[PDB]
DNA sequence: ATCTACATGCATCGGATGTATATATCTGACACGTGCCTGGAGACTAGGGAGTAATCCCCTTGGCGGTTAAAACGCGGGGGACAGCGCGTACGTGCGTTTAAGCGGTGCTAGAGCTGTCTACGACCAATTGAGCGGCCTCGGCACCGGGATTCTCGATGGCGGCCGAT
DNA sequence: ATCGGCCGCCATCGAGAATCCCGGTGCCGAGGCCGCTCAATTGGTCGTAGACAGCTCTAGCACCGCTTAAACGCACGTACGCGCTGTCCCCCGCGTTTTAACCGCCAAGGGGATTACTCCCTAGTCTCCAGGCACGTGTCAGATATATACATCCGATGCATGTA
């Protein structure tokens, strides 16, 4: 029961913190999600099932990449 | 007669005949017929022990081809010689490797 | 030409199963069918010489047994 | 018409070892195909052995040699101890 | 309906014919691409019945030990499938292609 | 200050070494290798200086042979650099075991 | 009481028969491995040829000893002899 | 020393019959030679064979001819049978 | 006079039939059995040794290496089927790298 | 917004599959007995291959001092090994319909095969001489070296198009 | 935002290390020559392998007709093929230090190599005959069958989770 933020803003806080004109790729993510929060072995399922949504809906742009294999940043 | 005086079962008069008339030299020693016949005697008991063991093994009274490819493909020794023969009738080894499993 | 179609992608899809593989490729039938006719193909010009080299017109099991021992791949229980 | 095999001979060892095994037909010539290719390989080899030294003769000594290149080193352990072995009675009486 | 997922199936289908002996070819075909493959080095050919199975025996022989040497050279590549080229690769290490 | 990148020496003596067909092994050691080895089967053996060089082609062929079979094991699997999982695998599908 | 002569084959001598091979690239076991499959090969063509040798009485082993061997192992050799 | 049989006089001669200014080393010659032994070896063996199967006491011109169709691959196989054959005609001419 | 001449062989056709009758391969030896084999035995020689001409020109040099003549076997898909049995001393290897090696 | 209520992942249980196990019985191939015959054992003689001792002498093993090419060691890091997303679709599975294979008929006869006859062929052999090989020696093709000529490799450097976060 | 600003991706130029092509030159070894000799050749003779005609009679080819079981066209869709990409440390480049292969010469004798001499070993021949094979005739082990026993496999339900 770790308490931690939520994952459409853990993954909006690790875009912000390195500062990469091709991105933040997805895997990178993950280790500042595990490094800056208390997360458990679920973490991994729901950031690529983060990316799922906020990918379609327009809060993420895709820059060289599918899906939550390639790279991402953040919509203005 | 000469089959039971070397203790052998082979009939090493047949063998010998062979020998002289197969044009492997001119002449055959006499010790030589003796001699392949407790080879040949020796190497078909081997494969009948392992075919032996496998026709128990099976519940069947009686010795089928299965039971001789198995004999020798489970055999180091007995696969390493016959490596280059393909048994009729006898299939193939039962293995399966793990990446085909599912978790 | 005719007949090298008559085997069936049943019949190769159990040899395979044999070999142990889960799932196949569809390329591969046909590829199979051709080495397979190669195959037969030297090993039948290997047994129709030996046919030939007896003035028979009828190739004996013994043919086949001595073709495949010169190819290297010795054959048991056909008149060894 | 008359045609010679070693089946009579197969089946004496096959009952020496274990009684209670039959042999179905196919097997036996399996085994028949096996005995002959033994007799062709080392005896080749026995006569390329004899060829090599520039011996007339193929005597007991060239199957030993030969035995020990083709079977692997137990199978050759073993099957040069019971030709020997076989050798010597058989010189006795 | 009791419909079953794919390769469970088959696996059951590689224990079956491992298991099994008999011949997977159907005799009657293969005998008719024996004929025509016979015609080309030689012409009104006879065949013995038992000549036309050691054909058949050798040929399955051949291309099941090709199928467990394919099937290695899939998994080498980290693939559940086999492909013409792990046939390929085999027979060119094999000797029989260069 | 200058650095080949990686990748273009070992190409270079690729073409070099194959194009040459001298002995790629130093002539002594594996001399002394052969007479350990031989020393299990039969002791104080003599070795002609034409059986030494016999045994070197031989082995150099044999295992040179076996790099193109087991680098054709590593293209396979998607890789340019050969592993052990190649090498027993090539062994495997040749036979030898 | 082995004195191992083994290692005497060199890391850069592996690393030539593998360009000649036409290999790029080397993993860092594979040289251990060929040491084996080197020690391995020899001890069976040894084996054969030793066993020539001791069939002719001579207590030297002839270049033909090996020539013999290798075409039972199936790799015939030429300019040797035979 | 005792005088040992070659076949580096014959090698030679053929030598000069395809390439006239062209030589060879001692090493390839020795090369060309176990070439030669080998090739008889195994084609004679072969024929031994085939007069066992056949029940022949003789090893005739017929035996070598199939013996080659066997070993050697479809091009060289029809080729050499020609010369072969050839060769065996002018033999039985003279 | 010789029956070298006579079948038109430089191979000599006496010692063929020779180790015919020595090399326990039969009984009787056929009289055109070592005829055949001599012109067999100079046709594949001459093969061999014409391909391995065209590769010692090719490496200006008359001379014949052994490098020639394993270049000459490998090269030719009919030789090369026959010879992959046979390992060539002091040949070494076509000099051969796959495409997938080089970098672009 | 909070409460309710859907999509998702990994164990527990269910019938429902094809598998396995069994008794009983149909059957044809394995097991058993006999005359027939030519192939194995026994006798005997001949002779030549081979064991053996003696001698020759080619060559293998053992040695050492120097040069220097090869190897070993080490560190840096490039780009190749590797798991995941995921998008994609080719497979497998399971139906109903479709094809013709397997079985069981005998008829016909091409063609394998045993046989008797004896002629063409090659083993056997003695005298013979040259093809062909052991030794020797020249010299030109070739391995080698220095050099420039030339292909190829790759950091350095200016140019440029897509997109942040800053002034 | 319009932006100068600024990390990403790009192409021709320019060392600069490497292979190539040239003549020059030194040297081992191919290629021509010669004498010893042993093996190819030839002429002569018989025995028998085998070429070949004719007879025996088996076995391969053939059409005939049904009986299912294997083959077939199809629909539905699910696990996996497989490029893209991310991320991590394996292994190339290669400089520096270290190691011992390689040379070259050669000292010594083990033992391969050959010769010569004595005789046991083995084919050939002849007579004798029994082990072994063709064949007629048997019944039990096992292929087949339908039933009972049961081993997997996948739908099915569920606490478990934060979800929008």
């Amino acid at each position: 029961s770790a308490s931690h933020p939520t994952y459409s803003e853990m993954i909006a806080a690790a875009i912000r913190a390195e500062k990469s004109r091709g991105g933040s790729s997805r895997q990178s993510i993950q280790k500042y999600i595990k490094s800056h929060y208390k997360v458990g072995h679920n973490a991994d399922l729901q950031i690529k099932l983060s990316i799922r949504r906020l990918l379609a809906a327009g809060v993420l742009k895709q820059t060289k990449g599918v899906g939550a294999s390639g790279s991402f940043r953040l919509a203005k | 007669s000469r089959s039971n005086r070397a203790g052998l079962q082979f009939p090493v008069g047949r063998i010998h005949r062979l020998l002289r008339k197969g044009n492997y030299a001119e002449r055959v020693g006499a010790g030589a017929p003796v001699y392949l016949a407790a080879v040949m005697e020796y190497l078909a008991a081997e494969v009948l022990e392992l075919a032996g063991n496998a026709a128990r093994d099976n519940k069947k009274t009686r010795i089928i081809p299965r039971h001789l490819q198995l004999a020798i493909r489970n055999d180091e020794e007995l696969n390493k010689l016959l490596s280059g023969v393909t048994i009729a009738q006898g299939g193939v080894l039962p293995n399966i490797q793990a990446v085909l499993l599912p978790k | 030409r005719d007949n090298i179609q008559g085997i069936t992608k049943p019949a190769i899809r159990r040899l395979a199963r044999r070999g142990g593989v889960k799932r196949i490729s569809g390329l591969i039938y046909e590829e199979t069918r051709g080495v397979l006719k190669v195959f037969l193909e030297n090993v039948i010009r290997d047994a129709v010489t030996y046919t030939e080299h007896a003035k028979r017109k009828t190739v004996t099991a013994m043919d086949v047994v001595y073709a495949l021992k010169r190819q290297g791949r010795t054959l048991y229980g056909f008149g060894g | 018409k008359r045609k010679e095999s070693y089946a009579i001979y197969i089946y004496k060892v096959l009952k020496q070892v274990h009684p209670d095994t039959g042999i179905s037909s196919k097997a036996m010539s399996i085994m028949n195909s096996f005995v002959n290719d033994i007799f062709e390989r080392i005896a080749a080899e026995a006569s390329r052995l004899a060829h090599y030294n520039k011996r007339s003769t193929i005597t007991s000594r060239e199957i030993q040699t030969a035995v020990r290149l083709l079977l692997p080193g137990e199978l050759a352990k073993h099957a040069v101890s019971e030709g020997t072995k076989a050798v010597t009675k058989y010189t006795s009486s | 309906p009791h419909r079953y997922r794919p390769g469970t199936v088959a696996l059951r289908e590689i224990r079956r014919y491992q298991k099994s002996t008999e011949l997977l070819i159907r005799k009657l075909p293969f005998q008719r691409l024996v004929r025509e493959i016979a015609q080309d080095f030689k012409t009104d050919l006879r065949f013995q019945s038992s000549a036309v199975m050691a054909l058949q025996e050798a040929s399955e022989a051949y291309l099941v030990g090709l199928f467990e040497d394919t099937n290695l050279c899939a998994i080498h590549a980290k693939r559940v499938t086999i492909m013409p080229k792990d046939i390929q690769l085999a027979r060119r290490i094999r000797g029989e292609r260069a």
